[PDB]
């Protein structure tokens, strides 16, 4: 029935801002009651901001202030206006259509990192090996390391190998910036057969390169 | 009150001649309004002024006849190249109201069509469905009929067609009817056949093909 | 009548006013006043009144009031946002509209901007519109900028001409000027009676007179300075004022 | 002289919206008579708003509000921001000069569908056969159907051949989707010698696919 979708996430400093739209696809923003769930990565959820049908505000805790909502009924559509941020708040953001309960929420990612590094990748591919063979199969993957940007993606052969195909979480180095690989396993008979090819691509930059893996030399 | 002006469409004619066009203006209306050549999927272009004084960067074959109401316009002296609609509208006042539109064909004689019928893809069958097409190419009266028949039986409600803008080369029409079946019903019958009615032809032409034979 | 494009203007000066004869001559289509109601017009007093005429289209004349856009109200005459006067119109096909088109009333239809309040513009230079410089010289890219009506007797009502008047009160810091009418009544005696003589309020018995004042004096005093005397200013005649009855 | 290119229409649902802007290529845009002209297929025109050299707007009768033209100098641009459309507007839209007529206007399409169909061809090659062959001509086709977003092309061979290629108008079937069949006869000592590829391109998606056609097996 309803399939709220929302966008304007992305990545700033400090003092910054950001308004972030709740697209109400799906009916009726108008007279429902609204809000915004916020959650730190490894973390519990926690309540931000919600509308009345009729309009009211009672804002959080710690966001008391700094921190605006309102609605678009004609345009569908509800606005969170903020400004100022802690960037304590880095955080993966959903607003939800309280329905005497709550469901109905879709999703939204947010960063507020103090530094301006989004470089993005350094990839290397990890190459199948023997010490990485064991009968029937072999597995090859792509390292990509040293971004600060958290949200990048690795696919296997524009998206063709589901089987094996395992993204490990980013690790945060001491540097400051993360780092991950993506390793898949296939039939050690096809070591260099067939294509095997990541694509790496940097969502908050514009970074989109392909690297292939084949055995060791 | 707003002025309905109105127009004698669907004119024929053939080529040299002359043929007039008038315009009604349901209401008192001065002597300032615009006449327009619309050519099929195109922009419009304004020739006859807020009157009969033709704005420039038109030929000589086209004679705006003004007054206080019925407006008229007319071209003497045809030439193959003027398909499209006449519209009328009216300046000056900011929401003007606008004409209906006369299309005009160009008398030909008698020229027949091509018949062709095409059996559905090897590729659609697998999807599930049956398009049987039927073109009938070329051709001045386009009051052609279009008969499908399914093993001699004639097939009423399953078919759509579409004509096209009038030849601006050779002033034909070409028209194309699609018979649309289920897989499963179009492997229920063997003879297809598309019978084409028209005054070229002096008595109608059937293309018919056999399902399943290569 | 003159054109829209420059309107006549004619100062009316110091006089005696009467709109009555206007509001009630039924002759006219449209009469909206807005400063003030109209029949509170034969009971004021301003500086000066000014007259400005034209002609336009019948349906141009909602163009004529304060706050309003279009062809006529942008730049040809325009009315400041708060106007006082009254506006008058009516419908004159029979006389300004003739067989073949009278293509002797123009408006204008293109300037730079939208004219101030009571702004005239009689000038004729060509609407240069294309970046490239006209030269004086018509063709693309410049337009004459005057256009006619041409008005024709079997016209559509809302395209036969009318005829606008508008007035509009002004009052700067004079000591006084035009007033409208002085309504009065008649003049009873021999009876303790409630009179008013142009400004002289009182009470009591009026009588004829046979004193004779100096043809200036109005009215004349006693001594310990009450008015005993007074003249009427319709007839001219003396006319004694006693009190009426007490005791 | 005077050049009037428009662009920015696409496809919507009501209570949608949509900025359409009137490049004036061309001089001038500054002080003139500008307007918007509206025709639904297979009707008369419409007229919808104009702005005067001055700045003045006066909307039609039942796009009466809901509509905002404006235009820019400084750019030479026209801008016409739409919102709520009714859906019953899906017109071919068109912006021209007014010069104390009109004349002078460009041309530019949109289409206010309440679905979200969006799909794109269904090819089938119309074989040239003897049943169509008559002589020294045969026909041959691409059958091009099944797509909501109305404007589709089909040409043949890259757009080389524009003998006897003609595109019929399209069908709207009761499934709500449109089809088309687009046929070009040949000489019948011709029939699979020369190539005849029908390039099917489908603007609102980004489907793009060449289909040969041959005499039947
Ligand atoms: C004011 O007007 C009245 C009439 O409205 C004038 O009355 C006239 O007086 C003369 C005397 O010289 C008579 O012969 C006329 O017959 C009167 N007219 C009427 C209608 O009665 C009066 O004279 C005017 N006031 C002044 C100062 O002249």
């Amino acid at each position: 029935e309803v399939q709220l979708v929302e966008s304007g996430g992305g990545l700033i400093q400090p003092g910054g801002s950001l308004r972030l739209s709740c697209a109400a696809s799906g009916f009726t923003v108008s007279s429902n009651y609204m809000s915004w769930v916020r959650q730190a990565p490894g973390k519990g959820l926690e309540w931000v901001s919600v509308i009345y049908p009729g309009g009211s505000t009672f804002y959080a805790d710690s966001v008391k202030g700094r921190f605006t909502i309102s609605r678009d009924n004609s345009k569908n559509t509800l606005y969170l206006q903020m400004n100022s941020l802690r960037a304590e708040d880095t955080a993966v953001y959903y607003c939800a259509r309280e329905t005497l309960a709550f469901d109905y929420w879709g999703q939204g990612t947010l960063v507020t990192v103090s530094s301006a590094s989004t470089k993005g990748p350094s990839v290397f591919p990890l190459a199948p090996s023997s010490k990485s063979t064991s009968g029937g199969t072999a597995a090859l993957g792509c390292l990509v390391k040293d971004y600060f940007p958290e949200p990048v993606t690795v696919s296997w052969n524009s998206g063709a190998l589901t089987s094996g195909v395992h993204t490990f979480p980013a690790v945060l180095q001491s540097s400051g910036l993360y780092s991950l690989s993506s390793v898949v396993t296939v039939p050690s008979s096809s070591l260099g057969t067939q294509t095997y090819i990541c694509n790496v691509n940097h969502k908050p930059s514009n970074t989109k390169v392909d690297k292939k893996v084949e055995p060791k030399s | 009150d707003i002025q309905l002006t109105q127009s004698p469409s669907f004119l024929s004619a053939s080529v040299g001649d002359r043929v007039t066009i008038t315009c009604r203006a349901s209401q008192g209306i001065s002597s300032y309004l615009a006449w327009y050549q619309q050519k099929p999927g195109k922009a419009p272009k304004l020739l006859i002024y807020a009157a009969s004084t033709l704005q420039s960067g038109v030929p000589s074959r086209f004679s705006g006849s003004g007054s206080g109401t019925e407006f008229t316009l007319t071209i003497s002296s045809l030439q193959p190249e003027d398909f499209a609609t006449y519209y009328c509208q009216q300046l000056n006042s900011y929401p003007p109201a606008f004409g209906g539109g006369t299309k005009v064909e160009i008398k030909r004689t008698v020229a027949a069509p091509s018949v062709f019928i095409f059996p559905p893809s090897d590729e659609q069958l697998k999807s599930g469905t049956a398009s049987v097409v039927c073109l009938l190419n070329n051709f001045y009266p386009r009051e052609a009929k279009v008969q499908w028949k399914v093993d001699n039986a004639l097939q009423s409600g399953n078919s759509q067609e579409s004509v096209t803008e009038q030849d601006s080369k050779d002033s034909t029409y070409s028209l194309s009817s699609t018979l649309t079946l289920s897989k499963a019903d179009y492997e229920k019958h063997k003879v297809y056949a598309c019978e084409v009615t028209h005054q070229g032809l002096s008595s109608p032409v059937t293309k018919s093909f056999n399902r399943g034979e290569c | 009548f003159a054109s829209v494009y420059a309107w006549n203007r004619k100062r009316i000066s110091n006089c005696v006013a009467d709109y009555s004869v206007l509001y009630n001559s039924a002759s006219f289509s449209t009469f909206k006043c807005y400063g003030v109601s109209p029949t509170k017009l034969n009971d004021l007093c301003f500086t000066n009144v000014y007259a400005d005429s034209f002609v336009i289209r019948g349906d141009e004349v909602r163009q004529i009031a304060p706050g309003q856009t279009g062809k006529i109200a942008d730049y040809n005459y325009k009315l400041p946002d708060d106007f006082t006067g009254c506006v008058i119109a009516w419908n004159s096909n029979n006389l300004d509209s003739k067989v073949g088109g009278n293509y002797n009333y123009l408006y204008r239809l293109f300037r730079k901007s939208n004219l101030k309040p009571f702004e005239r513009d009689i000038s004729t230079e060509i609407y240069q519109a294309g970046s490239t410089p006209c030269n004086g010289v018509e063709g693309f890219n410049c337009y004459f900028p005057l256009q006619s009506y041409g008005f024709q007797p079997t016209n559509g009502v809302g395209y036969q001409p009318y005829r606008v008047v508008v007035l509009s009160f002004e009052l700067l810091h004079a000591p006084a000027t035009v007033c409208g009418p002085k309504k009065s009544t008649n003049l009873v005696k021999n009876k303790c009676v409630n009179f008013n003589f142009n400004g002289l309020t009182g009470t009591g018995v009026l009588t004829e007179s046979n004193k004779k004042f100096l043809p200036f004096q109005q009215f004349g005093r006693d001594i310990a300075d009450t008015t005993d005397a007074v003249r009427d200013p319709q007839t001219l005649e003396i006319l004694d004022i006693t009190p009426c009855s007490f005791g």
